[PDB]
């Protein structure tokens, strides 16, 4: 159905009215989003269907229709701006410069900004308005605040 | 089942609200892909 480039809701029905579990990104064809909104499951957009090509648990990243795509990165220096697209208010851009996750593999970016966990998928942008990562999978620190990863995954 | 509904341009917005600290957190990624504090 549609396949315009750009930001969308992940919605069901399954619960009372109508519940928005998650956001994603549509770029090249390709729906991307986090795995734990979906757990892989099949798509409806309009009266098309969706279907996953590529996921992974440890990532928490899944696509739908193909590979992939997303592939800029966050440099480690500039701010950045996560466009939030909270469960029934409208999209909006947030900026905000990131911090940093330390694990045994490697430094990776964070952006410590709060929104309810139906938020999970939402892009984090750069000044050239490429999707450098997806808000929604990370920790909650001691004061209760909620600290995202910026997840990115690989291109082929 | 679930659905997709378009929220909207993947562009940046000059001037938005700019919050936000950040902060070096020591954290451990798992199999489940679950983050963790490490102290
Ligand atoms: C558990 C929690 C600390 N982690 C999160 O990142 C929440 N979702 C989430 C992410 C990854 C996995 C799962 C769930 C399941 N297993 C993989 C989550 C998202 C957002 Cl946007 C706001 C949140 N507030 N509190 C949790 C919360």
């Amino acid at each position: 159905g549609e396949t315009t480039d750009g930001v969308y809701r992940v919605m069901t029905r399954r619960l009372l009215g109508s519940t928005q579990v998650g956001v994603g990104v549509m770029q090249e064809g390709v729906f991307h989003t986090m795995w734990h909104v979906t757990k892989g499951a099949a798509l409806r957009s309009g009266e098309g269907r969706l279907d996953p090509y590529w996921g992974d648990v440890k990532q928490d990243l899944v696509s739908y229709c193909g590979p992939w795509k997303l592939d800029a990165a966050w440099d480690g220096l500039s701010e950045v701006q996560l466009l939030a697209v909270p469960p029934g208010e409208r999209a909006k851009n947030i900026q905000t410069l990131p911090g940093i996750f330390k694990t045994k593999d490697g430094d990776i970016g964070a952006v410590a900004l709060d929104y309810p966990a139906g938020t999970s998928g939402s892009p984090i942008l750069d000044k050239c308005g490429r999707v450098i990562g997806l808000y929604g999978n990370g920790v909650v620190i001691k004061n209760g605040s909620y600290v995202s990863a910026i997840t990115q995954g690989k291109r082929e | 089942d679930m659905y997709i509904e378009r929220a909207g341009d993947i562009t940046w917005e000059k001037d938005a609200e700019v919050t936000g600290n950040s902060p070096r957190l020591d954290v451990a990624l798992d199999e489940s892909g679950d983050f963790s504090l490490v102290e």
